[PDB]
RNA sequence: CAGAGUGUAGCUUAACACAAAGCACCCAACUUACACUUAGGAGAUUUCAACUUAACUUGACCGCUCUGACCA
């Protein structure tokens, strides 16, 4: 588990940004969250923290 | 019984004058406390300048103070020569006891 | 077809909207705002302005809230705003002052839900 | 390895010693109100406003409009307080406001609104629609003079043009009726432009109407520099915005 | 030593004996609360007893009725005469007696003679080494003439201070003036004897407290003397 | 003032009506 | 991130009281009384509940910690009167004594002189005030009497 | 008594004007009570002038505060 896409990386819609067992990172703009607190990209673009 | 329009009108208008009357009771009580506290703190300062030995005794607590008992006023004062009837006081307070 | 700012599922309020109705009621006044997701304010209606204050007995009562919706709905139609979301709290939504502000906005022609975005 | 903060941290002011003698929030709306204040403040760390916020220039946008009116605040405030006392003295307004049956006249609210704070609202609205950015390259102005435009549809109806309301090209096939308060001896100039209608150049605009050297309020007497041409938004091109400038 | 004399003053109070009268607004509200308390209450055993009898009497073994029993109670009440909230000292206006003005709080005032001049002040005693400032106030009661009163002192800190200067006659580098510190107390029980009453002392409400005291001495006493 | 917190009503949903009376004490006083 | 300057920006548990699972009684310093019990006993149940509610709100306005506000068991008292020209005591009335308590901690020595004079002034008619220091005896007076433990204790003796 | 200082309802470095704001506060209902919430309530620029905008600047007029005079 952990970050799959770091700051500045380009992602496509659906790409998983981070996996976690507890909420270490929270979903912001155009970032979804699944059952298991998995953060995924809702749009194509650049990742920012 | 249903309440007449004039009745509710009077009650509602009475609770609007009662919210402002209690606002002045609290204002006087708030100011009175301030006066008391401002006079006490200012007297202690003048006492420190005169003799810091007495100021160290005044700021100390008074163990004789508590327990502090006080009964509330009456509606009519005691009569000088009044003899009550004869009787007896019997407690019937249910005693509760814990088993198990 | 414009994308909404989806996300923010672990916080409050949401951002998945184009326009938002935000109600601010203080100890003395009541204010309703229509603002865009970017923060800009489009139209507003407050009891601080003489126009509305000269006709109200109390600026902080239910009537004031009901009258702020009748004035805001009329201003949202002129601006072109016909849909917007409202994000209240459980105690705000159950209040009789917010129930009358919504009814006043709908009777004015404003819909308190935005249409779904078209992706395809 | 540790790096020292570049500035004051969020909750440093708080005193942890007397943590049991500090006023708490006790409510979710009181924390939320403080959380919105600190969210709209500048910070040295990365923020959502940095990456998504609409970038602006530090050079304050210049004002090219008319000067404001001069009003006596003291004489204004005195008259307003007196009117509220009369309105509040009447027991029929108190009873209606307590029974929740009172209502304000929407027609009088809008006439006084147009006089006091309507210009500033219309300005805020034009900035949202992007008119100052496109027309004047960022320069702003307050519309002190209410401009009342209305299209004649039929023989009894009217379609008022406000600030962003939808109007069809069928209703706007003939020139509208334009009225505005002006003194005698003054000269004006009206104008209608399509900001988004252009088919070839993005930045450019189409001129739909230009009336010059208008005496007072009489629009017909003004010279017709460019005849009226109805809007012609292409199909599948979206929604356009036409502006009347006075 | 210092050029300021230390004096331990005392502010003895007789708290209310009776409840204060209700104001016109409190009356309108108290009648409503008892009216609201009835409209939202269940029938009492005395109301169900009367209703049942009304039906049984209407149809046709209870010897005593409800309305009949109420009359007995009222008779005994009209026979009992209550104590007077307004005493003879309120009509005679004897400001030396505790019994007067039962509803309001009273403050003690004793007249002392300084420089061949009579002045009203609060009981006070000069401080002595080997004694707390409050201990000086506890002593004042003992110095009072033919007094049998038990006072309850509230804390050790003073509730007020007054400073004055000798009017350039007794002024000296050794003695410039005085500094009195007041301590509040409550009069649990007791009163003076009947030997000397009038010229000695009076018990005065805070409103009528100015007549006796001086302007400057009054302003400092009206700060810790409440009239709640 | 004694009237600060004296004006009240029974704050119960269900309760039997209560009547006001004078409780004469062993010294003549009343409440 | 630990190496970054914005490390620790999410720390929140140093702002919260340590709540990590009866009560040890606080004993006052020379300058401040530790704990106090304000007892409000009255024959009327509305006057005790209202004066207690006044003291609780007054203490808050004055920034005084109210540890606990509770009630004590009611005491019912049958009042018998000597029958007219006789010797048998006949039931006259039934009086109930109602008591309310307001537990406060953190009262300064100097300020108690003031706080006490305020409450005793606003004391209603028929209501009695008693301010005592808290003791385990009081806390054990609110619990039911265990008689099984008293028989077993006697056997040990 | 003069001497200086001081000036929005309780606080505020709220007040560009579009406007006297925000919080604190009071009653009732919910709550053992408190708190939360809902529904209601009361409110201020010391007063006059100054070419006007003047709560803001300049003057006094007003009260407050402080240091002595005064003082038992
Ligand atoms: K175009």
């Amino acid at each position: 588990q952990g970050i799959k896409k770091m700051e500045g990386h380009y992602v496509h819609a659906g790409n998983i940004i981070a996996t976690q067992r507890h909420f270490r990172w929270h979903p912001g703009a155009h970032v979804g969250v699944g059952k298991n607190k998995c953060l995924y990209a809702l749009e194509e673009g650049i990742v920012r923290y | 019984v249903e309440l007449t329009f004039e009745e509710t009108e009077r009650r509602a208008l009475l609770l609007k004058k009662w919210s402002l009357y209690k606002q002045q009771e609290r204002k006087m009580e708030r100011d009175t406390i301030r006066a008391m506290l401002e006079a006490q703190q200012e007297a202690l300062e003048e006492l420190q300048l005169e003799s810091p030995k007495l100021h160290a005794e005044a700021i100390k607590r008074d163990p004789n103070l508590f327990p502090f008992e006080k009964e509330g006023p009456h509606y009519t004062p005691p009569i000088p020569n009044y003899q009550p009837p004869e009787g007896r006081y019997n407690d019937i307070t249910k005693v509760y006891t814990q088993v198990e | 077809v414009a994308r909404k700012e989806r996300g923010w599922r672990t916080v409050f309020p949401s951002r998945e909207f184009w326009h938002r109705l935000r109600v601010i009621r203080t100890q003395h006044h009541v204010e309703a705002l229509v603002e865009h997701q970017n923060g800009k304010v489009v139209v507003s209606a407050s009891t601080r302005e003489w126009a509305i204050k000269k006709h109200l007995y109390s600026t902080r009562n239910v009537v004031a809230c009901e009258s702020i919706g009748r004035v805001l709905a009329q201003r949202c139609l002129e601006a072109g705003i016909n849909f917007m979301v409202y994000q209240p709290t459980p105690w705000e939504a159950a209040s009789d002052s917010m129930k009358r502000l919504q009814s006043a906005m709908t009777e004015g022609g404003v819909v308190l839900r935005e249409p779904q975005r078209i992706y395809e | 390895r540790r790096t020292p903060p570049l500035g004051p941290m969020p909750n440093s002011d708080i005193d942890l010693s007397n943590l049991e003698r500090l006023e708490k929030y006790r409510s979710f709306d009181r924390y939320r109100r403080r959380a919105e204040q600190e969210a709209q403040a500048p910070h040295w760390w990365r923020t959502y406003r940095e990456y998504f916020g609409e970038k602006t220039d530090p050079k304050e946008k210049i004002d090219i409009g008319l000067p404001p009116p001069k009003v006596s605040r003291t004489q204004q405030l005195l008259e307003r307080k007196q009117a509220i006392q009369e309105l509040r003295a009447n027991v029929e307004e108190e009873r209606a406001a307590r029974l929740r049956t009172a209502s304000v006249p929407l027609d009088a609210v809008r006439a006084e609104w147009e006089r006091t704070c309507g210009p500033y609202h219309k300005q805020r609205l034009a900035e949202y629609y992007g008119l100052y950015r496109d027309l004047f390259h960022g320069a702003t102005f307050v519309p002190r003079v209410p401009l009342h435009v209305a299209y004649a549809v039929g023989e009894d109806d009217l379609m008022p043009v406000y600030c962003g309301n939808e109007v069809t090209p069928t209703e706007a096939a003939q020139a509208p009726e334009v009225t505005y308060e002006a003194e005698e001896g003054s000269l004006w100039t009206l104008l209608l432009t399509s900001l988004d209608g252009h088919l070839l150049e993005p930045d450019a605009e189409y001129l739909h109407w230009l009336l010059t050297n208008i005496p007072g309020n009489r629009v017909a007497e003004g010279q017709v520099t460019c005849p009226y041409l109805p809007p012609f938004p292409a199909r599948g091109s979206g929604i356009h915005r036409l502006a009347f400038l006075l | 030593g210092s050029p300021w004399r230390l004096l331990g003053a005392l502010c003895l109070q007789r708290p209310p004996v009776v409840s204060k009268p209700l104001t016109p607004l409190q009356e309108e509200m108290a009648s409503l609360l008892q009216q609201i308390e009835i409209e939202r209450s269940l029938y009492s055993d005395h109301e169900l007893r009367a209703l049942d009898e009304n039906q049984r009497l209407a149809k046709k073994q209870d010897i005593l009725l409800a309305q009949d029993l109420e009359d007995m109670w009222e008779q005994k009440f009209l026979q009992f005469k209550l104590g007077a909230r307004i005493t003879e000292a309120d009509e005679k206006n004897d400001r030396t007696s505790l019994n007067r003005k039962l509803d309001r709080n009273l403050v003690l005032l004793v007249r002392e003679k300084f420089g061949d001049q009579d002045v009203w002040i609060l009981p006070q005693a000069e401080w002595q080494p080997g004694e707390t400032l409050r201990g000086t106030a506890e002593r004042t009661l003992a110095t009072l003439s033919e007094n049998n009163m038990e006072a309850k002192f509230l804390g050790n800190a003073p509730c007020g201070h007054y400073t004055f200067k000798f009017p350039q006659a007794m002024r000296t580098e050794s003695n410039l003036g005085a500094k009195v510190f007041f301590f509040k107390a409550l009069l649990l029980t007791g009163d003076f004897s009947q030997a000397g009453n009038k010229g000695h002392h009076v018990w005065v409400t805070k409103d009528e407290l100015g007549d006796y005291l001086k302007p400057k001495y009054l302003a400092q006493v009206r700060r810790f003397v409440s009239d709640l | 003032d004694s009237s600060r917190a004296s004006l009240t009503r029974v704050h119960r949903q269900a309760y039997a009506r209560l009547y006001p009376v004078l409780l004469v004490k062993q010294d003549g006083s009343t409440i | 991130y630990k190496t970054k300057p914005t490390h620790g920006i999410g720390k929140y548990k140093h702002l919260i009281k340590a709540e990590e699972p009866v009560r040890a009684i606080n004993l006052g310093t020379d300058y401040e009384y530790g704990v106090l019990n304000i007892h409000l006993t009255a024959y009327d149940m509305t006057l005790a509940e209202s004066y207690a509610q006044y003291v609780h709100n007054l203490c808050n306005s004055l920034s005084i910690k109210v540890e606990e506000s509770y009630a004590m068991p009611t005491k019912t008292i049958e009042v018998l009167q000597l029958q007219d020209q006789g010797s048998k005591m006949l039931l006259d009335s039934v009086l109930t004594t109602h008591e309310r308590v307001v537990q406060i901690s953190g009262l300064s020595a100097t300020f108690a002189e003031i706080f006490l004079e305020i409450i005793q002034s606003s004391l209603p008619e028929g209501v009695r005030l008693s301010v005592k220091e808290h003791t385990e005896e009081d806390f054990k007076g609110r619990f039911k009497a265990r008689p099984e433990l008293e028989e077993l204790l006697a056997k040990l003796k």
